[PDB]
């Protein structure tokens, strides 16, 4: 189940009990705007930014 | 109902505008000081799919990515003020005018609007009018046993009196300059109005300060170019064709789906 | 089934195709507008491992629409006999500030000057490197190598009055569309490269002409010919599976 | 069953905005007729409780209002010098026969048998402008002064002065057909006003504003709402099949 979620503190979470990547669980700012990459790795924009 | 059918909607409108604004210049030929309006268009939000940075690999970098747009608003219409072509009228109370600079008219209500035509009046009281007894500024009255007026190139505005053998100076008729001609709010009746946009009038005699000069027996024409006219409307035709065909193409496609 | 959800990522790839058609073709005569053209990619394909074999089994799924990319070609130029606007001959952008500060680039002509005099564009956004034109110019003149001068009652002379540079991209495809004629920088752009025009492989400049958008209708609506029939291939495909479906239920 | 009446609620919402836009389309060439449109708006949502905290199933949709478009329309010539037309903001004021007053943003106006500047129907407009027996040429200029001239007498006599009024929500007012507006509580009492002063607009004489009905967009909207009316049908087949075959067992 590749549906991932984000959560208002920025946990990803698949289906609550959340996401392992590259370690523990995988958290990212609460400006989100994730893309998600051809082999993982996890890019984010605080939405008014360059 | 799809994103395909509201881009051909503001497609269609954005050719009806277009077209609004060439029937507007193509009515308002032979209309003196009347000013070309041409439509100004730019393209409304981008739904971003795939930013186009975002390195997709640990090196790579996903040039270009998805972004599909929207829309066609047209953001402004301006308004080209170049020298009209002058015209031999021979007529005394028609003053045509070389360069920068707009005449300023009292309205009734009390403010003061701008108008680039001289096709004069003298009304019962003597005053200089402008089709519509919009008495211009500063005042000038022409007296009651005046016989003939003529209005030199600085502006100074003097008639023959009977039996005076010497033009008697009446009045001085002056000119206003906006540091932003386009940016004035026309309101009909060939007048426009100071805005925000067009900043503060300096209003200064003929000739001096950036204005321009004043022809007597002269009136200057619109400045609408005809077969630019044409060509713009064909081409508009033919555009409002094409995004008609868009819509029906859409349809087709809804269509299709729901027999489905 | 598989079968149907195959064909509406195909359903999907055609629409998204007729949403890059409609906005090409609404966006014709939109001043330096450029054509805009989707790239699909298909998706994930599923090995059926056999049991040499000249050939793997792959069932294979669906279409993915990957990118769009603009032509950023030259566009025809139209005679808008407007002092204040400008074309640009070759590769090239206007920098503009936005109200926020952060700076945009737009490859469009149709500037104006405001109340303070200042060379903005059509929504009133001021051009930079900014340019204030005097109180009571009789003209302006811009010419190929964008420096700007006007002439002013009483001078005979040209008083220069500015330098309009451009701004060249190493990739000027991947740059982030904002609408209103915008563009903005991104990681796939590269750094900016403030350039007069003319030289280091920037364009000319114009005056009193507009670009006009290189959108070419007739491969507008052939494309849209073959969006329609694909559409209804796809949709005939989902048909099929509907009443494939429909008998292996009845039994 | 459920879907059902959900699809069902929108049907309803897409045959109330097909409604009103044959009204449109029909409404075309009335004078001063402003388009109206139609605000949809979701009906409750059913909250199901998980034991995010929940998740909403939601049912339909309601059309909620309806916006009249207060915009000025074109100008049309007739050559007529009892019609008028405005220019911006402002209506003319008409006292309806039982004794209270509508407003009109349409100036095709006549005169009856006693002199009365009436409103194609008999509404007396207000204030009272009677024209004199023997008149030769009404004139309306732009403040709204109504003028005629007699016989020989070289000096337009004033006859009237035409008011507009002006409210704070154009839309707020409600229409009672035959081109009339009343004054609703969303309205806000009427603001009597000479034209071109406080907000209110001009008179143009010899001209009457044309309905601001917008074809191309009303042509594109029927589009939508066919396909979307098919659609919503298509829903209730799928639905009315399912229901097949629950009970086939």
């Amino acid at each position: 189940n590749g549906n991932i979620q984000v959560g208002p503190t920025g946990q990803l979470t698949i289906q609550g009990h959340p996401v392992i990547g590259e370690g523990g669980p995988i958290t990212v700012p609460e400006g989100s705007e994730i893309t998600i990459a051809a082999d993982g790795t996890i890019s984010a924009l605080n939405p008014g930014d360059p | 109902m799809i994103s395909s059918l509201w881009i051909a909607k503001t497609g269609l409108d954005a050719q009806q505008t277009n077209m609004d604004v060439i029937a507007n210049n193509l009515a308002n030929v032979s209309t003196n000081g009347f000013k070309r309006q041409r439509a100004v268009f730019e393209d409304l939000l981008y739904q971003t799919i795939r930013q186009p940075g975002a390195q997709s690999s640990e090196q790579t970098t996903l040039p270009s990515g998805l972004q599909i747009g929207t829309g066609v608003r047209p953001v402004a219409t301006e308004r080209l003020h170049s020298q009209g072509n002058l015209s031999q009228t021979n007529n005394s109370k028609d003053v045509a005018i070389k360069g920068q600079g707009f005449f300023q008219v009292m309205l009734p209500d009390g403010t003061s609007a701008y108008t680039r035509d001289g096709s004069f009046q003298v009304d019962q009281n003597g005053q200089l009018v402008t089709a519509g007894g919009f008495q211009v500024q500063p005042a000038i009255t022409i007296p009651a046993n005046a016989l003939s007026i003529t209005i030199g190139r600085d502006g100074v505005v003097s008639v023959t009196q009977q039996g005076q053998a010497a033009p008697v100076q009446v009045g001085q008729l002056n000119l206003t300059t906006f540091m932003n001609d386009t940016g004035l709010e026309s309101i009909g009746e060939n007048l426009y109005i100071e805005t925000q946009s067009s900043g503060a009038p300096n209003e200064s005699t003929p000739g001096l300060n950036g204005a321009g000069l004043l022809y007597q027996g002269y009136v200057e024409t619109s400045n609408v170019n005809v077969a630019e006219e044409l060509v713009n409307m064909i081409q508009v035709q033919r555009a409002y064709e094409i995004n008609s065909k868009a819509v029906s193409t859409t349809d087709q496609m809804l269509q299709k789906l729901t027999q489905l």
